[PDB]
């Protein structure tokens, strides 16, 4: 709910004027494949990564790899971020910073 | 598996140019083994025999095979490339060692260099040819002209 | 029969959306500026 | 003086080109052992079910 | 669906009566900025008829250039800011690969907001308000200061314009526009009396508004034809649509009313 709001918002405010960059971003992130349904742990992690402000740098053409390896790396290191995310429900101050940590650290390596 | 974490932003930045496709490439390698050795599990699941036992109408067949498949020793492949990688390494880090060193040298002396500045006289007490040995720049070319005023008398 | 365009839907609404709503946003954070 | 000293710095994280050649290698090797343990799996397990569906 | 034909018509119906009107009003325009074109093509080609009797060729070799693109605002005109940016960057690398900097600069946001993705950087400044109303001499006076006071030691310069020939057609031209060490210069200039580097001065930076106020008489007679032409063109399609639209909406209405009747009595002879 947290992150949804703000992107259902931003979302809108990009299809009335089809930020306009952040809104290109957004629909891109929203891109899915078939029969791969994420978690909703994932998927609040993509749409944080994603609203947050750290794609307005990609080009959209690689948003979806960006994603792809993104997942990778967090569900093979970061499995207790996303277990706390599954326990909690909410996004706190600490499961904030601990995701702002993670998403700076894979953007300097993508 | 004793993997080795790697800082991505360091590899990128300690590769020459003359072959960064190789060393891209071996990026492309790298993640793909990744997913894909984390895609399967380390042993298959050992299937049941017991199912096969009593419900397979064949006799010796299902226990010659579960016989065969226990006595068979699927060869893995040994490593014959990890100690010649490491051969490179340690020449590597030779030929760094030395570089590191001479570097030391080459800094030494401009740290002994920069103190002579920093010492300078105070230039109201200065000579004409203290100036020509603090900088070499500002010494007449008494051997191009040899004449007063010594230099273009443009440039004067 | 007027703002039919905008009615409509289809590409001339679509874009009459986007112009009008480019420039009063331009003149919103202008506007905010000058207060 | 302080260019000298980052050239100390870029060189000493040089060992990363052999580690990555050292993971990429060992993996690839382990990537190659797990999926032929399944090549063998994967068949006598099918020349099993054939002879229960039949 | 018969409300979407009918949406569908209605907006295609104001659009085809707002080009109409437009295209009325840029003939209005048009016929005006024609008429002030005859006196501003004596005064401007007669501001030129001294750099073709003294043949003025100036030099190849030096290497700093300026180059302007003449344009307005206002799109809806066709190829008329297609035609001078396909002029500007077609020779701005034709300079380049000769060593030549070029450096820019845009009358009229249509001709900047067109090359300003490519060529950014080489732009030394840029102008507004080109089309709203006529150009008069005070709007070329403004454009020759900002093109001194900019500290570019422009060597040679080209300002690209559409010529106006007819209401149906115009062609993109460039005028060259020569510095002062090349016409001080020029061995054919010893004939010219009184002449010091000073009164060369002031008559080229004189020279320098009027080439620029005849090129934004010419781009402008030459912009309102094109927008009556667009215009005119605009009006006639949204007409043969509005044409095919309305047959289908009476095929559409037709058979909605014959698909009430079949209902109405399939329900009746049912009973």
């Amino acid at each position: 709910k947290q992150v949804a709001g703000t992107m259902k918002l931003e979302l809108a405010q990009y299809r009335e004027v089809a930020l306009l960059s952040r809104g290109v971003r957004l629909t891109e992130l929203l891109k899915q494949g078939q029969y791969s349904p994420m978690a909703i742990e994932e998927q609040v992690a993509v749409i944080y990564a994603g609203v947050r402000g750290y794609l307005d740098k990609l080009e959209p053409s690689k948003i979806t790899k960006f994603e792809n390896a993104f997942l990778s790396h967090v569900v093979s290191q970061h499995q207790a971020l996303l277990g706390t995310i599954r326990a909690d429900g909410k996004i706190s101050e600490q499961s904030d910073a601990k995701l702002k940590e993670i998403v700076t650290n894979f953007l300097a390596g993508f | 598996l004793a993997l080795k974490t790697i800082d991505w932003v360091a590899f990128a930045e300690i590769i020459p140019q003359n072959q960064k496709a190789i060393a891209s490439s071996l990026k492309s390698w790298n993640e793909t083994l990744t997913s894909r050795l984390a895609a399967l599990p380390e042993n298959p699941p050992a299937i049941d025999w017991a199912y096969y036992k009593a419900n397979v109408a064949k006799a010796g067949l299902v226990d010659d095979f579960e016989k065969k498949f226990n006595a068979l020793k699927v060869p893995v492949p040994e490593d014959k490339y990890t100690a010649q990688v490491d051969a490179e390494e340690k020449e590597d880090v030779k030929s760094c060692a030395e570089w590191v060193s001479l570097s030391k040298a080459r800094i030494v002396e401009y740290e002994k260099e920069m103190e002579k500045m920093k010492n300078l006289i105070p230039f109201d007490q200065m000579t004409i040819e203290d100036l020509n040995e603090a900088f070499p720049e500002t010494k007449l070319d008494k051997k191009k002209y040899p004449y007063w005023p010594h230099q273009p008398i443009e440039n004067l | 029969g007027a703002g039919s365009i905008r009615e409509a839907g289809g590409a001339f609404g679509k874009r009459e959306q986007a112009e009008e709503e480019r420039y009063f946003r331009a003149q919103s954070r202008e506007q905010l500026a000058a207060l | 003086i302080d260019t000298e000293k980052s050239q100390q710095a870029l060189v000493q994280k040089r060992h990363y080109l052999f580690d990555v050649q050292r993971n990429n290698i060992a993996m690839a090797l382990e990537v190659t052992y797990r999926e032929r343990l399944y090549r063998v799996y994967k068949e006598v397990k099918n020349r099993l079910d054939y002879h229960i569906s039949v | 669906t018969l409300k979407d034909i009918t949406r569908r018509l209605k907006s295609i119906k104001n659009i085809q009566k707002i080009t109409k009107s437009m295209k009325m009003v840029a003939a209005a325009k048009y016929a005006r900025a024609e008429r002030e074109l005859k006196p501003a093509r004596i005064y401007g080609l007669g501001s030129l008829a001294l750099y073709e009797k003294a043949d003025i060729k100036g030099p190849e070799d030096k290497k700093k250039h300026l180059l302007i693109g003449v344009s307005s605002d206002r799109g809806l005109c066709g190829a008329i800011h297609s035609s001078i940016a396909k002029q500007m960057k077609s020779e701005v690398a034709t300079l380049t690969a000769a060593g030549k900097e070029v450096m820019l600069v845009g009358i009229g946001d249509k001709i900047r907001g067109i090359l300003y993705r490519t060529h950014s950087d080489q732009f030394l400044v840029a102008f507004k308000e080109v089309g709203r109303k006529p150009p008069t001499f005070g709007d070329a006076s403004v454009i020759a200061l900002e093109l001194l006071n900019s500290g570019y030691e422009f060597d040679e310069g080209s300002i690209i314009f559409n010529k106006f020939r007819s209401v149906i057609s115009y062609k993109t031209e460039e005028k060259p526009i020569f510095s002062l060490n090349t016409v001080a210069s020029a061995d054919s200039m010893s004939i010219y009396d009184d002449i010091d580097a000073d009164v060369l001065q002031n008559y080229q930076e004189y020279n320098l508004a009027n080439i620029i106020y005849y090129s934004l008489k010419e781009s402008t007679t030459s912009e309102q034809s094109a927008r009556m032409t667009a215009m005119d063109n605009a009006s006639k399609n949204a007409s043969e649509m509005i044409d095919k639209l309305t047959l289908t909406f009476n095929r559409t209405r037709q058979a909605v009313i014959t698909k009430e009747l079949i209902e109405i009595i399939s329900g009746a002879a049912a009973l």
